[PDB]
């Protein structure tokens, strides 16, 4: 019979069977999230094992129908994320050694600890230890000491094993008539179809690399800026024109510049903007926190929190009677049920993460009408930079100043916003190189242009070109770096971050605008302003019902990735770093090293 | 009205069923309660498994269900103003 309504049908039946099977995963998973007991894990194993089970079972019914004979443009997106072979394209001991590998590297990171030479009773983990020891100590023996062992114990031993992995998941993604894993990765922003709204895979490289080739001069004024002032804290130790060795960055592996605030500060005089005094004047709890982000999200006509959450969310840690997890967290248990689990305390950084999760609950809110299958993110980086843009307009002082939490008089100088732009860069813009480097490494042993015997002789340069750090100590074949990071010791990708950091300030550029906002963009809100809210909501409501590159034209009104935005919100700053550096030395080479 | 409070489990109040499938239309004021295997294809239809459905799903009331999926009790009460006979009865309003 006429195939595509067997096909429709078939998602019928699928729609409502997932509904509930995966509202009693999810309801299991929080009550585990909430308490700590070995029966609630029996639970939750339980749980996923009948979740997944259904899952594999409903994949195979699908299969009957080929893809070709569709018109629709929305049963199709369903029926390709159902018609994926997940894991059966491999053999039975391909799966178990799959299997196997990972959760031995995933268990080799979880369980790594240190001891100091000549003292066998003293052993310090990564978490508990190092971490401290790179984020809050200003000496440089022990830093060079963590640095070199913690490396050399851990990428000696799980090179080998990464390099199974490596085989096994090109294997597994050829059979999946791919090209390869890159590629896999790369095919989460692929659209095809719809005509005027192609995408290929091949596409995004070529954006990213365009797009990141206009922000390297900002990149550069900021990081002589930075060797400038490093100066004071190392004057024996910081090469005057070569690059930043990575063993004095305040973190293990230089993701962010934000330790560097007190050591860089332009003007330390004046202290920056903490609201706590005021806060505790009036006794606040959490309550009063949550409905001020409640208030502040209807004054732009979204709607408010549905009755059940003031009830079913717990808001504070119960203390020593029960034993969770502390960290910020929204669930959409799906039917009606939205929850936020956060232990608050009085600070600021806790009010604004209150917003950055009521916006991730709105999101959640927004795409309740569509089907399964279509329920999330547009991709895979809008979901955090919708978060973002309203963190970022509620932290600026005319907000705080308006809702009566600042004294009335409160006069604004230009004298703070320079240390604000320069905290606010510290951790946005020194990050993008390093993003950028690992991915297009990873791409690069994906694709096989590094051999095996060559992998640091690239790696190393690629450092040098992009992030602009030289190792301290020679390294050879042995060791294993990049393997150390969280994201890869366990299977994530990492592109998203670039993505979400290029969409949220396009998103809050055109909010302004459209916002009827005066003046610079840093001084910017989001309140009072229906303009705003309609055009964010005409792409929240949407889902992944419509290609990405529409939803995006009716925010931005462009169907592309832009950096306009990124270089407009650090007007001043930059303005400021090329009036202060005229005297010094501008780039890095890779002359100098500490070895030799 | 709302019936949380009497219609609804832990477990779940798996008792209310509702159609879902029909290879036809309805009629004003019809029931059915037929129970016969679906069929959706042209070969001969044999029992639940392949294609052939049972035309009968369940709800899965729960307590901690949002608004939208809480059960609402709907008695239509279509009385058509013409029942002629013992039709007009009066409440008849009567003083001192
Ligand atoms: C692709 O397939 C879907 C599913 O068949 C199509 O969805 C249907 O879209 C029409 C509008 O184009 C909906 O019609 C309206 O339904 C409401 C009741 O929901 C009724 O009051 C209106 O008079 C009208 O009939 C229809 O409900 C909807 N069906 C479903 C199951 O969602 C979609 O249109 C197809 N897309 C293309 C491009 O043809
Ligand atoms: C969503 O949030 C808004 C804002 O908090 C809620 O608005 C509420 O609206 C009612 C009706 O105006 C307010 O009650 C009272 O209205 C009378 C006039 O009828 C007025 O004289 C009283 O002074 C008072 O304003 C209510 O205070 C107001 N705010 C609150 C806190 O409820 C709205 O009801 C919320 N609705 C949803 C769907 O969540
Ligand atoms: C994974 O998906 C592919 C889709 O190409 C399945 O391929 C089929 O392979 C069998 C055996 O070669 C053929 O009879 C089918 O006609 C193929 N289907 C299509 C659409 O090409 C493959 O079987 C799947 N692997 C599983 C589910 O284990
Ligand atoms: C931005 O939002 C605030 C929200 O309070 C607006 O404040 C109110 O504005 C009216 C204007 O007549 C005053 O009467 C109220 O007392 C204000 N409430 C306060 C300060 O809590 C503010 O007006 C909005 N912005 C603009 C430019 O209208
Ligand atoms: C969590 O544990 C406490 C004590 O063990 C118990 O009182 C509470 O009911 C548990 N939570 C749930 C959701 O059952
Ligand atoms: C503020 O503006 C004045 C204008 O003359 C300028 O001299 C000054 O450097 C600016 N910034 C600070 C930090 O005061
Ligand atoms: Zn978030």
């Amino acid at each position: 019979s006429t195939i595509e309504e067997q096909a429709k049908t078939f998602l019928d039946k699928f729609n409502h069977e997932a509904e509930d099977l995966f509202y009693q995963s999810s309801l299991a998973s929080w009550n585990y999230n909430t308490n700590i007991t070995e029966e609630n894990v029996q639970n939750m194993n339980n749980a996923g094992d009948k979740w997944s089970a259904f899952l594999k079972e409903q994949s195979t019914l699908a299969q009957m129908y080929p893809l070709q004979e569709i018109q629709n443009l929305t049963v199709k997106l369903q029926l390709q994320a159902l018609q994926q072979n997940g894991s059966s394209v491999l053999s039975e001991d391909k799966s178990k050694r799959l299997n196997t590998i990972l959760n031995t590297m995933s268990t080799i990171y979880s369980t790594g600890k240190v001891c100091n030479p000549d003292n066998p009773q003293e052993c310090l983990l990564l978490e508990p230890g190092l971490n401290e020891i790179m984020a809050n100590s200003l000496d440089y023996n022990e830093r060079l000491w963590a640095w070199e062992s913690w490396r050399s114990e851990v990428g000696k031993q799980l090179r080998p094993l990464y390099e199974e992995y490596v085989v096994l998941k090109n294997e597994m993604a050829r059979a999946n008539h791919y090209e390869d894993y890159g590629d896999y990765w790369r095919g989460d922003y692929e659209v095809n179809g719809v005509d005027g709204y192609d995408y290929s895979r091949g596409q995004l490289i070529e954006d990213v690399e365009h797009t990141f080739e206009e922000i390297k001069p900002l990149y550069e004024h900021l990081h002589a800026y930075v060797r400038a002032k490093l100066m004071n804290a190392y004057p024996s130790y910081i090469s005057p024109i070569g690059c930043l060795p990575a063993h004095l960055l305040g973190d293990m592996w230089g993701r962010f510049w934000t330790n560097l605030y007190s050591l860089t500060v332009p003007f330390g005089q004046k202290p920056n903007i903490d609201v706590t005094d005021a806060m505790v004047d009036q006794a606040w709890d959490a309550q009063r926190i949550f409905k001020e982000a409640e208030k502040f999200f209807v004054s732009v006509g979204l709607p408010n929190m549905t009755q059940g959450f003031w009830e079913n969310s717990m808001l504070t840690d119960p203390g020593n009677v029960q034993k969770a997890v502390c960290h910020p967290t929204a669930w959409d248990l799906g039917k009606g049920d939205f929850r936020i689990l956060m232990c608050t305390k009085v600070t600021m950084d806790d009010f604004l993460t209150a917003h950055h999760e009521m916006g991730h609950i709105q999101y959640d809110m927004a795409y309740a009408a569509q089907p399964f299958l279509l329920r999330n993110g547009a991709n895979e980086g809008f979901h955090e930079a919708v978060g973002e843009i309203m963190s970022l307009s509620a932290a600026t002082p005319k907000h705080l100043k308006s809702i009566g939490l600042l004294s009335p008089d409160f006069q604004e100088d230009n004298e703070t916003e320079i240390n604000f732009l320069l905290k606010q860069a510290l951790t946005i813009v020194g990050t993008l190189p390093f993003t950028y480097m690992l991915e297009k490494w990873r791409w690069m042993v994906f694709k096989g242009e590094i051999p095996k015997d060559q992998w640091m002789k690239k790696w190393w340069e690629m450092k040098r070109e992009i992030v602009g750090v030289v190792e301290p100590v020679p390294h050879d074949e042995t060791y294993c770096d990049p393997a150390s990071l969280f994201h890869v010791s366990n299977d994530y990708s990492f592109i998203r971050y670039y993505t979400r950091t290029l969409y949220q300030f396009q998103f809050q550029e055109a909010l302004c605008q459209a916002a009827k906002h005066e003046g610079p963009l840093h001084k910017c809100d989001i309140s009072n302003s229906t303009e705003a809210g309609q055009k964010l909501f005409n792409m929240l409501r949407l889902g992944k019902s419509e290609p990405w590159t529409l939803a995006l034209e009716n925010v931005v009104g462009a169907k592309n990735m832009n950096v306009r935005p990124l270089l407009n919100y650090f007007e001043p700053l930059f303005t400021w770093l090329k009036d202060q550096n005229k005297n010094s030395f501008v780039g890095w080479s890779t002359d100098w090293s500490p070895y030799a | 009205w709302n019936s949380n409070k009497l219609d609804s489990k832990h477990s779940g109040n798996y008792d209310y069923w509702y159609r879902s499938f029909r290879k036809s239309k309805l009629k004003p004021f019809e029931r059915d309660i037929s129970t016969e295997i679906y069929q959706a294809g042209n070969k001969p239809c044999k029992g639940k498994g392949p294609n052939c459905y049972f035309p009968l799903q369940s709800y899965g009331f729960r307590p901690t269900y949002g608004v939208g999926h809480q059960p609402y009790r709907v008695v239509v009460l279509s009385f058509e103003l013409l029942h002629a006979p013992a039709t007009v009865c009066g409440p008849k309003k009567s003083t001192n």
